[PDB]
C-alpha cells in the first residue's frame, strides 16, 4: 500500500529530472558559460592592452 | 397555497426586472455608437436616425413579450 | 484505506507539531499558545543560505568566476539592478534585506517539490527507535514552512520597517495626516454615516491591510500547492501520475514568481514610505 | 456612381478621370473605396492600385509608396 | 505657408487616420520637403 | 402539489427572462457596429441591412425556443 | 401569509433594484461616447444633446415601468 | 413532488443559460463581421462562409444542453 | 413573524446594493471617456465638466430613489 | 427523495455554465478572427489553423464538466 | 432566531456588492487615466485633480451601503 | 444526511461550473488579441505563440485546482 | 444551528465578491498600463507611481469586506 | 447539524468558485493587452515581461487568499 | 490555522538576525564586479594612449 504508492512517486522524480535536464539545464549552463566568456575576453583585452 | 402566491409574485417580478435590465444595457450600447457615428457624419443624421429606430423596434421584441406575461401574472394569474 | 486516508489528512496538516511547556509534546487537541517545531527546520534552511553566501564572501577575488560564484554573481547583480533602476532616493541596507528575503522565501517554497510522505514516513524510523510509533501517528512531523504563522511574522516585520521609515517625516502627526478617499459628503444623514465610521474604516484600510494581504497571498500559494500534492496520492495502480508532473512543473513556475512578487512589493512599499515630504 | 480620381506623382500627373471603385493597401491593411466615403488618409504599401470603371474595364496603376487621400 | 486658409472656411470633419497622426505628419513633412527641393532644382535648370 | 406549481411558475418565468436579457444585449451590440459601418460606407446600406437581417434571424433562435417552452408551461404544462 | 408578505417585499425590492442597475450603467455608457462626440466636434453640442435626450427618454422607459409595479406592491399589493 | 419542481427548475436553467449565451455570442460575432465586410466589401462571400463555419462550431454546447432540457421535460429520470 | 423581518432585511439590502453596484459602474464608464475628452482638448475643460455634471445628475436618479425606499424599509417598514 | 432533485439541478448547472461560457468565448474569439482575416486575406489558412489550435485549447474545462454532468444523469453516486 | 442569520446575509450583501462595484469602477477609470496621462505627460496635475474629483463623486452610494451594513453589524433593528 | 448529500452535490457542481465559465471567457479574451497581433507581425508567430502558452498556463491554474476538489467531492467526500 | 451556516454563507460572500471585483479591476488597469509603457518606455517610473496610487485607492473596499469576513469567522456576534 | 454541514460545503464551494471566475478573466484581460504591446515593440520583451509578472502577482491576491480559507473550511472547519 | 504565536515570534527574531547579521558578507560582494568594470574601462583607455 504505502510503499506501493511511493513507487509511483519514484516515477515522478525520474520524469522531473528527465525534463529538468533537457529543458532547464542548457539555458542556465549557456548563460553561465557566455557570461564567463565575456568576462574572460574583457580581461584578456586588458592584458594585451597593458602590454 | 400562500407559498404559491409568494412564488408567483417573485416570478412576475423577475419577468419585468430582467427585461428592464436588458433593455437599459442594449439602448446604451446602441446609442454610444449612434452618437459617435452622427459625430463622424453629421450630414446623414436623418438616415442614421431612421436606422436606429428600425433596429430599436427590432430590439425590444422579446422583452416586451416578457413584460406582457409579467403583467398577466399580476392581475389574472393561473394556478389559483 | 478510507479510514487511513482520513487519518492521514488528519496528520499532514498538524500545526508545527505543537510542542507545549508544562506539558507533553502534543495531543492534537491542545490548541493553545504553546511551542512550535517547524520554523526551526526553516532556520535549518536559512543557515545553509548564509553559509553559501559566506563561502563566496570570504573568497574576495577579482579573477575569472567559476560556475557557482558566477551564478551567485548573476543573482546579486540582478537584485541590485532591480533595486537600483526601479527605486532610489536613499539607501540603508535596503538591497541587502531585499536579497535576503527573496532567496529565503524562494528556498522555503522550493522544499515543496519533495513527495508528500517520503520524509514523514522515513521518519517512522526515528519513531520506531525513539518516542514510539503511535506518538508519531498522532502528530509528530512537519512539512516545509507553509503555515500561516511563518508568513505573518514575516510580513509584520516589514510593516514595522514601514512604520520606522514612515516616522522619518520627524513627526507622527505629520505622517498621520494624509489625503482621504472621502473628503466630502454634503448630505446630513450621509454626514452622520460618514464622520466617525467611514473615516475610521479608511484609516483602518489605508495601511493595515497590506501586510495581511502579503502574508495571506503567500500562505494561499503554499497551502493550496501542498494540499494538491496530498490529494493527488490516490488510485496508484494503473496510472502514470500525469496529474502530478505537469502540475508540479507549474508549481516550479509559480515558486519563483511568488518570491519575486513578495520581494518587489516589499521594496515598493519601502520606497513609498521613503517618499519625500 | 462615379467619383473623381487623380493619381499624381512628384513629377507629373499619371492617371485621371472618373472611376466607380478603388483598391489599395494601407498601413493597416487592404481598403475598399466607394463614393460617399468618410474622409480618410493613410500611407500606401508599395503595391499596385486597382480602379474599376463603370463599363467594367479595370485599369491598374503601380505605385511605390505614397499618401492616399 | 498660407496657414490662414481653412480656418474661416474649415468644416467640422476630420480624417480617419489609419496610423497615429504623429507618424502621418512626419511622413507628410519629409516628402513635402523633398518635393520642394526637386521643384527648386527644375527652376534652376530652366534658368540655366 | 402547491410547491410544485410555484416552482413551475418560477421556471416558466426565468425561461423567458434570460431570453429577453440575452436578446436585448445582443441586438444592441450588433446594431452599434451596424450603424458605425453604415456610417463608414453609406453606399452599402441595403446590403448591410440584408446581412444584419440574416444574422439577426440566425441569432434569436434559442431564446424563441425557450419562449415556446415557457408558454407551454404557462398554458398546458406537465407535472400535473 | 407572513411568508407572502416577505416574498412580496423581496419581489418589490428586485423590481426597483434591477431597473436602477440597468439605468445607471446605460447612462454612463451613453455619456462616454457623448463626451467623445462633443469634444471632437465642439460646434455640434446642441443637436447632439437633443439626440441624447431623445435616446435617454427612450432608454429608461421599461425600468420606470418596473418602478411603478414596485410602488404598486409597496402601497397596495394583491394576494392579500 | 418537490423533486418534480426541482426538475422543472433544472430544465429551465438548461434552456435559459444556453439562450443567454448564444444571444451574446452571435451579437459579438456579428458586430465584427459587419465592420469587416464594410471595410472590404469584395470579400463578402468568403467571410460569410467563415461565419457559418465558426457559428456551427460555436452553438454546439448550448444545443447539447437544449436536448438535455427537452429530455427532462418529456422523459425524465429520477421518477 | 420572524421570517417577515428577515425577508424585509434582505429586500432592503438588495435595494441599496444593486443601486450602488450600478452607480459605481456608470460613474467610472463616464469618467474614462471624460478623461480622454479633457486630455485631448484641454481648452474645453469647464464646458466638458459642466456637461459631465449634467449627465451625472441625470444618471443616479433611479438608484437614489431606490436608496430612499430601502431606508424606508429600514426605519418605517410596511407589512407589520 | 429530495436528494434526486438536487442531483438533477446540479447536473443542469454543470452543463449550463459550460454552455454559457463557450458561447461567449467563441464569439469573442471569432470577432477578432474575422476582423483579422479581412485585414490580411493572404494569411487565411495559417490564421485558421491557429484558430483551431486555440479553440481546442479553449473548450477543455466545459467538456470536462459535461462528462461529470452526464455521469450524474445516467449512473450517479448518492444512491 | 432566523432573523439573526438573515440580517447577517443582508449585511454581507451590502458590503459585497459595493466592493464589487468600486473595484471595477476604479480599475476601468485608472486604465483610461493612465492612457490619457501617457498622451500628455505635462498635463498630469489637473488630470489628477479631475480624476480625484470624479472618484470622490463615485464612492457615494457604496459608502452609504457600507455604513448601513456596519449599523446592522453592531446595533441592528428587528431585535 | 440526505440533505447533506444534495448540498454537497450542489457544491461540487458549482466548483466545476464557475471554473469552466471563467476559463471560457479568459481564453477567448486572450485569443482574440493573439490573432489580431499575429496578423500585424506575421514573422513573430513562434515567440508570440510561446508567450500565449505562458499566459495560458498562468491562467487556468485556479479553475484546474477547483476541478480537483470537485472530483474529490464526487468520489471521496467529507461530512459522511 | 442554522444561524451558524447562514453566517458561514455571508462570510463566504464577503470575501468572494470583493475578490471577483479586484481580479477584474487589476486586469483592466494593467492592460492599459502595459499599452502606455510600451508606447513611452522612458516614462515608466512616473506611470508606475500613478498606477500604484490607483491600486491603493482601488483595493480599499474589498479589504473592508475581507476584514469583516475574518471578524465573522473568528469572533462573530449573534451568538 | 446536517444543514450546518451542507451550508459549510456550499460556502466553501463559493469561496473557490468566485476566485477562479475572477482570475480566469483577469489574466485574459492582462494577456491580451500584453500581446498587443509586445507586438508593437518586439525589442522590449524582457522589461515588458517583468512588468507583466509584477501585475500578475499584484492581481491574484484577494481571490486566491479566499481559496485558502475555502480549503480551511473543507478540512479544518469551525462551527462543529 | 492556529495562531501559535511561538512560530511568528521565532520567525521575526531569526529573520532579523539572519538578515542583519549577514548583510555584511553581501556588502563585500558589490565591489568585485564594479572594479572589474574599472579594469575593462582602463584597458579601453590604454589604446587612446597608444
Amino acid at each position: 500500500n504505502i510503499n506501493l504508492t511511493l513507487i509511483g512517486q519514484a516515477i515522478a522524480f525520474a520524469f522531473f529530472v528527465a525534463f529538468c535536464m533537457k529543458f532547464v539545464w542548457p539555458p542556465l549552463i549557456n548563460a553561465i558559460s557566455e557570461r564567463q566568456r565575456k568576462i574572460a575576453d574583457g580581461l584578456n583585452a586588458a592584458e594585451k592592452a597593458k602590454a | 397555497m400562500e407559498l404559491t402566491l409568494g412564488l408567483v409574485a417573485i416570478a412576475s417580478a423577475i419577468l419585468i426586472a430582467f427585461g428592464a435590465l436588458g433593455t437599459a444595457i442594449g439602448f446604451g450600447l446602441l446609442g454610444g455608437r449612434f452618437l459617435e457615428a452622427v459625430a463622424r457624419q453629421p450630414e446623414l443624421a436623418p438616415q442614421l436616425q431612421t436606422r436606429m429606430f428600425l433596429i430599436a423596434g427590432l430590439l425590444d421584441a422579446v422583452p416586451m413579450i416578457g413584460v406582457g406575461i409579467g403583467l398577466f401574472f399580476i392581475f389574472a394569474n393561473p394556478f389559483v | 484505506k478510507h479510514h487511513l486516508t482520513n487519518m492521514t489528512y488528519g496528520k499532514m496538516p498538524d500545526g508545527t507539531w505543537k510542542l507545549a511547556e508544562t506539558a507533553e509534546e502534543a495531543h492534537s487537541m491542545g490548541f493553545t499558545a504553546i511551542h512550535l517545531d517547524s520554523m526551526g527546520w526553516s532556520i535549518g534552511l536559512g543557515v545553509i543560505f548564509c553559509l553559501l553566501f559566506w563561502i563566496v564572501a570570504r573568497a574576495a577575488n577579482a579573477g575569472v568566476p567559476t560556475k557557482f560564484q558566477s551564478a551567485i554573481e548573476m543573482i546579486i547583480e540582478f537584485v541590485d539592478s532591480s533595486v537600483r533602476d526601479t527605486f532610489h532616493g536613499k539607501s540603508r541596507l535596503i538591497a541587502p534585506l531585499a536579497l535576503t528575503i527573496f532567496v529565503w522565501i524562494f528556498l522555503m517554497n522550493l522544499m515543496d517539490l519533495i513527495p508528500v510522505d517520503w520524509i514523514p514516513q522515513v521518519a517512522a524510523f526515528v519513531g520506531a527507535n525513539v518516542f514510539g510509533m503511535d506518538p508519531h501517528h498522532v502528530y509528530f512531523k512537519i512539512v516545509p514552512s507553509t503555515d500561516p504563522n511563518i508568513t505573518l511574522g514575516m510580513s509584520l516585520s516589514v510593516f514595522v520597517l514601514i512604520l520606522f521609515y514612515s516616522i522619518r517625516e520627524k513627526g507622527v502627526g505629520g505622517f498621520v495626516g494624509e489625503l482621504a478617499l472621502n473628503p466630502f459628503n454634503p448630505s446630513n444623514p450621509v454626514a452622520k454615516a460618514l464622520l466617525i465610521p467611514v473615516n475610521l474604516i479608511l484609516e483602518l484600510v489605508t495601511f493595515l491591510a497590506r501586510p495581511i494581504s502579503l502574508a495571506l497571498r503567500l500562505f494561499g500559494n503554499m497551502y493550496a500547492g501542498e494540499l494538491i500534492f496530498i490529494l493527488i496520492a490516490l488510485l496508484p495502480f494503473w496510472i502514470q501520475w500525469a496529474l502530478s508532473v505537469p502540475w508540479a512543473i507549474f508549481h516550479i513556475l509559480v515558486i519563483t514568481l511568488q518570491a519575486f512578487i513578495f520581494m518587489m512589493l516589499t521594496i515598493v512599499y519601502l520606497s513609498m514610505a521613503s517618499e519625500k515630504h | 456612381a462615379t467619383m473623381q480620381c487623380d493619381v499624381v506623382s512628384v513629377k507629373e500627373s499619371i492617371y485621371s478621370g472618373a472611376v466607380t471603385m478603388l483598391i489599395a493597401k494601407g498601413a493597416g491593411g487592404e481598403l475598399g473605396i466607394l463614393p460617399g466615403h468618410a474622409p480618410l488618409v493613410t500611407l500606401l504599401q508599395p503595391g499596385p492600385i486597382r480602379v474599376l470603371l463603370e463599363n467594367g474595364t479595370e485599369e491598374i496603376v503601380y505605385v511605390s509608396g505614397g499618401v492616399l487621400e | 505657408a498660407e496657414e490662414g486658409d481653412d480656418l474661416n472656411r474649415t468644416y467640422g470633419w476630420d480624417y480617419i487616420y489609419e496610423p497615429e497622426a504623429e507618424e502621418l505628419l512626419n511622413g507628410l513633412l519629409v516628402r513635402y520637403i523633398e518635393s520642394m527641393v526637386y521643384q527648386g532644382v527644375i527652376e534652376n535648370v530652366a534658368c540655366e
